[PDB]
C-alpha cells in the first residue's frame, strides 16, 4: 500500500533505542507512524499480542520493507540466551533481515554488540553486520546509546527520499557521524585556552572548563551531540559530565575507566 | 488446557506467559522471562565509578533510576555525604521520571486493553465532546474530536493498520465494554499524551543532560552547574507546569472514567504483602527522611505497617536458569546462568525470585500507595479518597487489578505535587549563593554499600562489595524481579502468577484478560533480569 513498510525487531536490548524514537520532533512520532511510514511490527506499541503479532510479522516480511533491528544478537552456546516466541533472536533475524530492502542497526548494541558484549560477554552477543554479514546483511549503523532521535529518523526519511547515505568505515552515515563531538564542543574555547577541570567540585568545574582531564572522550567520538542537542535542550558536556564515547565500537571496554583520560 | 501469550506486547523486554484454564478461569500460571544479558557478571572486577554507566543500561524505559541506585550504593559504601543541592537535583530528576513513565504507561502501554480504538469511529463527536467537558475543567471542542475520528478513518481506509494489525478488539470483543464516545475521548488523549511525553522528557533533560539515559550524576553528587541558572530553572518550571496540568486534568480524569466502566476488575487479580523503601530523601542515610514512606504490609492489613528490613531479602534460583537451588542475600548473591530449556528441570525463567522473610511480595505504586496511606501521608490520603469517592468503592477495591492501576495514577500525582517543593528550594539556595553539587570522597580498603530506590515500578536496590576500588560483587534486585519472577524454592507463586489465578477468559483466542492483569504491573523484563 501507500506508506513504506517498516518491521522493527527487538533483540538483546534495554529498549532505550525505542524510547529515543518516541522523542522525535518535526516529525513527531504520530506524523511518522501515520503519515511517513507504516509501522507493521513493533513489540512495544502493538495492540494484539502472542500469535496475532507473529502472523503480522510473517505477512509483513512477504513484501517490500525496511528492517530496523534494535539490540545485539546473542550467539554463544547456540544463542538460546535471547528468545522471542521460543525462537532464538539470531534465527528470527537470519529469517527477516535478508528479505528487507534495507536494514538499519539502531543503537551501539545493534551496530557493534553494546553493553551485553562488554567483557566477559557471557552471552556471545554481537552486532548485526557481525552476525548476519554472511547472509548478505550490510546494515546502516546508527550509533549511540541511544542515538539522537534525529539521526535515526533523518536516516529513514533520507533512505525514503534520497537513497542510501554515504557511510564511514564503521557503517555510520557520514552526514551525522562525520565530525567528532570535540570539534563542535563549546568548551573548546576553554580547551584551546589551556583551562581544565581536575575535579567536579572545583572552581574550574563550576566555571565550565574542559573535562578532558576528567575523562571526556569527546576528541575520539563521532557524533553530533553538541550541535543537535538532546530533547532540543542539553547534552552531557553542557550538564558538566564528560562524553563517554557512546557511539563508538567497544566503548564499554575501550573507553572505560570513564573518568580518566 | 493451556494458553500461551508470547510475545506479550506493550511491555519492556521479552516475556512469555503460559496459563492453565479450567472452567473459563485461569487455574495455574507461569511467568517466563526469555532474554538474559548478564550485567552483574560484566561488572565483576571493574571500577565502582563505572558501575553507574553500565547499570543504567539495564533499562531505557526506567532510565536514570539505576544510575541513581548505583551512585547511591557507591556513595554509601564510601561513606560520602552529598550536598543538599545534589540531593534536591537527584529528586527533581526522579520526580520528572515518574511524571513521564506513568503517563506513557497509562496511554501507550495499557489503554489499548480497555479501549476499542475502532469503535471511536462510531462515536458522535459532539456527544463525546460534551462528556469530555463534564469530566474535566479543560474545554474540548467537537471539531478537535471530529478531527481525530478523521485520522482513524484515514488510517483504516489505507488498509495499513500498523500497530493495530490483528488487535484483539478488531471486530468486537466481549471484554471490551466502553461506549464509543469514551473510546473517542481516550483516542484523542492517546495522541495528545504522545506530545506531552516529549515535554516531560525534555524537562528531565534540563537536569539530566539527556533522555533516555541521563549523564549528570557521579559518586559524591552531581555535575550540572549549568542548570543551576535562573533561566534553566524557569524553563524546567514552564514544561513541568504544562505536564502537571495534563496529569491532573486529562490523565487522572480519563483514568477514573474508564475504571468506572470496569468496576468488576476491582475484584480481579488480588494480592497480599506489599513493600517499599520510600523515595525522595532529605537524609540519604535515613529511609525515614523520605517524602513517600517505607514500610511492609502483611496480607492485606493496612492497620499494621512494619519496618522495611533489607536483611530479610533472599533471591531464589530453584525455578530459574541458574545453577542449583540456593537463595542468597544480595551481598552474597551469585549469578551463574545455567540454561535447561523451557521447564527443563521445571526451571522457567531468566529472572531470580526475590522473597521477603521467605514470602512473595508485590512492589510498585500499589505497594507504595498502601504504605503511605496506611501511615497517613496526607497527599496520598487526600488522593486515595478522591478516587474511591469517584468510583464509589472502598479501600478494599485497592487490592485488585483495578486498584493496581488507580494507584499508579495516585503515585504519579503525589510525585508531581512535590516537584514544586524541591524546585523552590533548589532555587532559593542558588539565590542565597549556595551552589555546591559535589563532595570529595576516597575508597575504604574493603567496604560494602546498598542503594535503595523506589523506581516507578517499585523497590530497586543495588548492592556492592568493593576491595581496592575494584568491584568484588555487584547485585541488582529490581522491582519487576519481585512482581514477575518465577516461584521460589518453597514453590510460592510470584505476585503476577498469583494475580492471574481466577481471571475469567471470554475468548481464549484473544485473551486480553491476561494482558489487563500482566500490564497492571508495568512489567520491565530488561530490568527484571539484567
Ligand atoms: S544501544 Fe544503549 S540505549 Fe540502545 S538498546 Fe543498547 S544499551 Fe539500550
Ligand atoms: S569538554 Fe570534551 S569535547 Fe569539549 S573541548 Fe573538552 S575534551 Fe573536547
Ligand atoms: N521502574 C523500573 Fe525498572 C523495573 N522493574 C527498575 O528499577
Ligand atoms: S556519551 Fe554519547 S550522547 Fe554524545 S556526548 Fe558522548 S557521544
Ligand atoms: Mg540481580
Ligand atoms: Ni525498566
Ligand atoms: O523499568
Amino acid at each position: 500500500k501507500k506508506r513504506p513498510s517498516v518491521v522493527y525487531l527487538h533483540n538483546a536490548e534495554c529498549t532505550g533505542c525505542s524510547e529515543s524514537v518516541l522523542r522525535t520532533v518535526d516529525p513527531y512520532v504520530d506524523e511518522l507512524i501515520l503519515d511517513v511510514i507504516s509501522m507493521d511490527y513493533h513489540e512495544t506499541l502493538m495492540a494484539g499480542a502472542g500469535h496475532a503479532v507473529e502472523e503480522a510479522l510473517h505477512e509483513a516480511i512477504k513484501g517490500d520493507f525496511v528492517c530496523v533491528i534494535e539490540g545485539g544478537i546473542p550467539m554463544g552456546d547456540g544463542g538460546y540466551w535471547g528468545k522471542v516466541g521460543g525462537r532464538n533472536m539470531y534465527d528470527i533475524c537470519a529469517e527477516v533481515a535478508p528479505k528487507a530492502k534495507a536494514v538499519i542497526a539502531i543503537g551501539t548494541c545493534a551496530t557493534y554488540g553494546g553493553v551485553q558484549a562488554a567483557k566477559p560477554n557471557p552471552t556471545g552477543t554481537v552486532g548485526v553486520n557481525e552476525a548476519l554479514g554472511k547472509l548478505g546483511v550490510k546494515a546502516i549503523n546508527i550509533a549511540g546509546c541511544p542515538p539522537n532521535p534525529m539521526n535515526f529518523v533523518g536516516t529513514v526519511v533520507h533512505l525514503l527520499t534520497k537513497g542510501m547515505p554515504e557511510l564511514d568505515k564503521q557503517g555510520r552515515p557520514v552526514m551525522f557521524f562525520g565530525e567528532t563531538v570535540h570539534d563542535n564542543c563549546p568548551r573548546l574555547k576553554h580547551f584551546e585556552a589551556g583551562e581544565f577541570a581536575t575535579s567536579f567540585g572545583s572552581p574550574e568545574a563550576k566555571k565550565g572548563y574542559c573535562l578532558y582531564e576528567l575523562g571526556c572522550k569527546g576528541p575520539d567520538t563521532y557524533n553530533n551531540c553538541p550541535k543537535q542537542l538532546f530533547n532540543q535542550v542539553n547534552w552531557p558536556v553542557q550538564a558538566g559530565h564528560p562524553c563517554i564515547a557512546c557511539s563508538e565500537p567497544n566503548f564499554w571496554d575501550l573507553y572505560s575507566p570513564f573518568y580518566s583520560a | 488446557n493451556k494458553i500461551v501469550v508470547d510475545p506479550i506486547t506493550r511491555i519492556e523486554g521479552h516475556l512469555r506467559i503460559e496459563v492453565e484454564v479450567e472452567g473459563g478461569k485461569i487455574k495455574n500460571a507461569w511467568s517466563m522471562s526469555t532474554l538474559f544479558r548478564g550485567l552483574e557478571m560484566i561488572l565483576k572486577g571493574r571500577d565502582p565509578r563505572d558501575a553507574q554507566h553500565f547499570t543504567q543500561r539495564a533499562c531505557g524505559v526506567c532510565t536514570y533510576v539505576h544510575a541513581l541506585a548505583s551512585v547511591r550504593a557507591v556513595d554509601n559504601c564510601v561513606g560520602v555525604k552529598i550536598p543538599e543541592n545534589a540531593t534536591l537535583m537527584r529528586n527533581l530528576t526522579m520526580g520528572a521520571q515518574y511524571m513521564h513513565d506513568h503517563l506513557v504507561h497509562f496511554y501507550h502501554l495499557h489503554a489499548l486493553d480497555w479501549v476499542n480504538v475502532a469503535n471511536a469511529l462510531n462515536a458522535d463527536p459532539a456527544k463525546a465532546a460534551r462528556l469530555a467537558n463534564d469530566l474535566s475543567p479543560k474545554k474540548t471542542t467537537t471539531e478537535s474530536l471530529k478531527a481525530v475520528q478523521a485520522k482513524v478513518k484515514a488510517l483504516v481506509e489505507s488498509g495499513q493498520l500498523g500497530i493495530f494489525t490483528n488487535a484483539y478488539f478488531l471486530g468486537g470483543h466481549p471484554a471490551y465494554v466502553l461506549p464509543a464516545e469514551v473510546d473517542l475521548i481516550a483516542t484523542a488523549h492517546y495522541l495528545e499524551a504522545l506530545r506531552v511525553q516529549v515535554k516531560a522528557a525534555r524537562a528531565m533533560a534540563i537536569f539530566g543532560a539527556k533522555n533516555p539515559h541521563t549523564q549528570f550524576t557521579v559518586v559524591g553528587g552531581c555535575t550540572n552547574y549549568d542548570s543551576l541558572r535562573p533561566e534553566r530553572i524557569a524553563e524546567f518550571r514552564k514544561l513541568y507546569k504544562e505536564v502537571r496540568e495534563f496529569i491532573e486534568q486529562v490523565y487522572i480524569t480519563d483514568l477514573l472514567a474508564v475504571a468506572g466502566f470496569y468496576k468488576n476488575w476491582a475484584g480481579i487479580g488480588k494480592t497480599s504483602n506489599f513493600l517499599t523503601c520510600g523515595e525522595f530523601p532529605t537524609d540519604e542515610y535515613d529511609l525515614n527522611s523520605r517524602y513517600t514512606p517505607q514500610g511492609v504490609i502483611w496480607g492485606n492489613d493496612l492497620s499494621k505497617v512494619d519496618d522495611f528490613n533489607p536483611d530479610l531479602i533472599e533471591e531464589h534460583v530453584k525455578y530459574s536458569w541458574y545453577e542449583g537451588a540456593g537463595a542468597h542475600h544480595p551481598y552474597k548473591g551469585v549469578t551463574k546462568p545455567k540454561w535447561t530449556e523451557f521447564h527443563g528441570e521445571d526451571r522457567y525463567s531468566w529472572m531470580k525470585a526475590p522473597r521477603y522473610k521467605g514470602e512473595a511480595f508485590e512492589v510498585g505504586p500499589l505497594a507504595s500507595v498502601l504504605v503511605a496511606y496506611a501511615k497517613k501521608h496526607e497527599p496520598t490520603v487526600k488522593a486515595v479518597d478522591l478516587v474511591l469517592k469517584t468510583l464509589g468503592v472502598g479501600p478494599e477495591a485497592l487490592f485488585s487489578t483495578l486498584g493496581r492501576t488507580a494507584a499508579r495514577g495516585i503515585q504519579c500525582l503525589t510525585a508531581a505535587q512535590e516537584v514544586e517543593v524541591w524546585l523552590d528550594k533548589l532555587e532559593a539556595n542558588v539565590k542565597a549563593g549556595k551552589d555546591d553539587l559535589y563532595t570529595d570522597w576516597q575508597y575504604p580498603t574493603e567496604s560494602q554499600g546498598v542503594g535503595f530506590v523506589n523506581a516507578p515500578r517499585g523497590m530497586l536496590s543495588h548492592w556492592i562489595v568493593q576491595r581496592g576500588g575494584k568491584i568484588e560483587n555487584f547485585q541488582l534486585v529490581v522491582p519487576s524481579t519481585w512482581n514477575l519472577g518465577p516461584r521460589c524454592a518453597e514453590g510460592k507463586l510470584s505476585a503476577v502468577e498469583q494475580a492471574l489465578i481466577g481471571t475469567p477468559i471470554a475468548d481464549p483466542k484473544r485473551p486480553v484478560e491476561i494482558l489487563r492483569t500482566v500490564h497492571s504491573y508495568d512489567p520491565c523484563i530488561a530490568c527484571g533480569v539484567h
